[PDB]
């Protein structure tokens, strides 16, 4: 499996040692696959980058840069977590813990940042050694992508506001998004920076094509084919946005470069590529929330 | 009573090794430099 | 000329001893052929 | 266990003092690696022969 | 312990240690003797906010 | 590991065979998934389309088609490379030799690129049998997507020669960390730039929906943040069309229960979000180092693991 053994620090309180015992089956992101790693390297205090604790965007960056490893056995003075990325595909079944909707017999769980749901709920603080652990939520890829887009969608309404996105019905009953209270104010403040990179990359994408199409096809097969299948779609959207907006090949091309990059950087952050699949056997076939679920390395 | 009994089981076996001993003031001390012995070729820096 | 390479057999029966131990990748250019094998390499065989 | 001195005059009288303490162990490990290149594993295990 | 690679397998060796300071009080003292080199140019660079 | 053997055929001189000895860890594109193959199917002479060598946007389209294979070992009469697009299933992590001015870090997805730097470029000629080998340059996807954008736009800007004067912006020069990186500006071919332009134009259209207009309402609101936050200030690049685009609902809501915002995100995210991938070849590998070395120097071997 290639186990990597995280070293618990010096003496921890008895209630903290029982906090870790309950963390078996939880996903950890380990910065390097070194066999011997510290606990402080894994703890959420190690996600600090710009001097701040990362927002939901800063997290999703890190989740794409370090290695998630499921916790297999927690031992006093160790934690044994087996990285998801290493070894052959479809092997090393290690048990997860389900959180929220049921993980049916497949669907490739994505580990998405915690704040998307009850924020501090899952912080799991350890006071004795003064560190904390935020475990990502294991949601299926279709639902994980639906949610993360669902919330930035709700975060665009909120940006300037004067049909509920919140209630997602997922196979069973209805799933609740909003925890009401000020949790939304905490959820919305962390998606704040993800919403903008989304708003920007759209507004910067349209205006950049709406300027380019009329500032191209006027200088062959480009022209004909373009306007051909774009009838009442691109051109109509051109007149309508240019109606409620303003209008340079040299800044155009140099802005088309900087956008094209920033765009794909968001497609990478976003799309929450699945870490694992569920393939069960002699098992329930649906893993009820909070129950260990079998899981295998590639989708 | 019977405290300070401490212990004295054996008396290990010894070898005469090449050391550098100096009396600094009142007491005898190993005087050492140990790079070129352990740290020599290893590309580990010397503490 | 491109070096003929290192002879691995006849390196098994040394004719002498190097009396120093240094990092020789610093002295890299004092030689016609040189290789650093970190642990083991397929080219030894 | 600590010494003590008899003083004289108005003063709080002194009692022997015993301090009991404990320490725990700091835990560590030491790593070193090596490796065999596949041609070597093959010669070594058996088959390239 | 061991694992696969491009090349061939890889054997990491680790043994656990543990340690405690015996004695109450200070047992080691260290002292700086000379300054070898600065390591920093001890110069003129500004800050850019 | 479904390794594909590649036969060195016959005459191979001592200086040419010594050149192939150091090509282990480099990448090959094979035009099939095979077990028996000829050395000449891999050579740059095979990249030649009818009568013509593809340009450096033509190669990306050729590396789009066929399969990247990283050479594992080279034997006297065969070359062993396991086709990453398929046979990536190894327990540990095939070695990729970093050939680039760049440096990998740890976790960086690695997408390949035709050689494109002014100082660099590896083509290894082999005189005994007429053939050559251009090895692609591995590169982090953030950087490899910045390059493709540069080549695309340069082929597009030089396409309709610029009406405006003859002094255009750079677009030929990058920076990765420090280290100015100067791309090779050499030829642009109609067909190679067309498809790259065709699919760029095509996808940026599909990313525009009804709900998109709801977002375009927010441009004046963005510039309100341009100026009162230090972030969001940084977000808007100085050369931002959006900034020039501000220099609205339109009613028309079809029954009110569709959720066009959400649907507009999904639509944009698919087509426009995935442009590095469609314009260029997406990463299939990411640096991972077991020994805990956290970068890969240029010229070193990068332990590499399956897709990011």
């Amino acid at each position: 499996c290639f186990e990597a053994d995280i070293a618990i620090p010096s003496g921890i309180s008895r209630p903290d040692a029982a906090a870790l015992q309950r963390c078996e089956g939880r996903v950890v992101f380990l910065p390097t696959i070194r066999r011997q790693l510290a606990l402080a390297d894994v703890a959420h205090e190690s996600f600090v980058s710009g001097g701040v604790s990362p927002d939901t965007l800063g997290l999703l960056l890190a989740y794409r840069r370090r290695f998630p490893a499921v916790i297999t056995r927690v031992l006093p003075t160790r934690i044994v977590a087996c990285p998801v990325d290493l070894g052959l595909t479809h092997a090393g079944t290690v048990n997860l813990r389900n959180t929220s909707p049921v993980d049916l017999c497949n669907g490739d769980p994505v580990s998405l940042v915690p704040p998307v749901f009850e924020g501090q709920a899952t912080d799991v603080r350890l006071e004795s050694l003064d560190l904390t652990l935020r475990f990502p939520v294991p949601l299926p890829t279709p639902l994980a992508r639906e949610i993360v887009a669902r919330l930035v969608a709700r975060g665009i309404r909120d940006l300037n506001p004067d049909p509920d996105l919140n209630v997602l019905y997922y196979n069973g009953a209805r799933l609740s998004l909003v925890a009401d209270v000020q949790q939304l104010a905490s959820v919305n403040t962390e998606l704040r920076s993800l919403v903008l990179n989304m708003v920007y990359s759209i507004t910067e994408g349209t205006t950049l094509i709406l300027t380019l199409i009329p500032r191209l096809l006027a200088l062959g097969y480009v022209n004909a084919l373009l306007q051909m299948q774009s009838v009442t779609r691109e051109a109509a959207q051109l007149i309508h946005p240019e109606a409620p907006m303003l209008m340079r090949r040299l800044p155009l091309y140099e802005a088309l470069v900087a956008w094209l990059a920033h765009a794909g950087q968001l497609g990478d952050i976003l799309a929450l590529a699945p870490a694992v699949r569920v393939c069960t056997f002699d098992g329930a076939a649906v893993v009820q929330s909070g129950d260990m679920a079998p899981v295998i390395r590639y989708p | 009573n019977r405290e300070t009994l401490d212990e004295l089981e054996s008396a290990p076996q010894t070898t005469r090794v090449r050391a550098d001993l100096v009396a600094i003031g009142d007491r005898l001390v190993f005087l050492e430099a140990l790079e070129k012995r352990i740290y020599a070729a290893t590309n580990v820096p010397y503490p | 000329r491109d070096p003929p390479g290192y002879r691995y057999a006849a390196a098994m029966v040394p004719t002498g001893s190097i009396l120093s131990t240094i990092e020789v990748a610093s002295h890299r250019r004092l030689f016609d052929f040189f290789a650093r094998v970190r642990s083991d390499e397929n080219s030894l065989y | 266990h600590q010494p003590l001195i008899a003083r004289d005059g108005p003063h709080p009288v002194e009692q022997p003092v015993h301090n009991y303490m404990t320490k725990v162990i700091d835990r560590r490990a030491l790593n070193a690696a090596f490796s065999l290149a596949t041609e070597a594993i093959a010669l070594l295990t058996g088959e390239a022969l | 312990a061991r694992h696969e690679t491009g090349g061939g397998v890889n054997f990491t060796l680790t043994q656990p240690r543990g340690n405690v300071d015996l004695g109450v009080g200070y047992t080691a003292v260290a002292a700086t003797a000379t300054v070898r080199n600065p390591v920093t140019d001890m110069g003129n660079l500004p800050q850019n906010f």
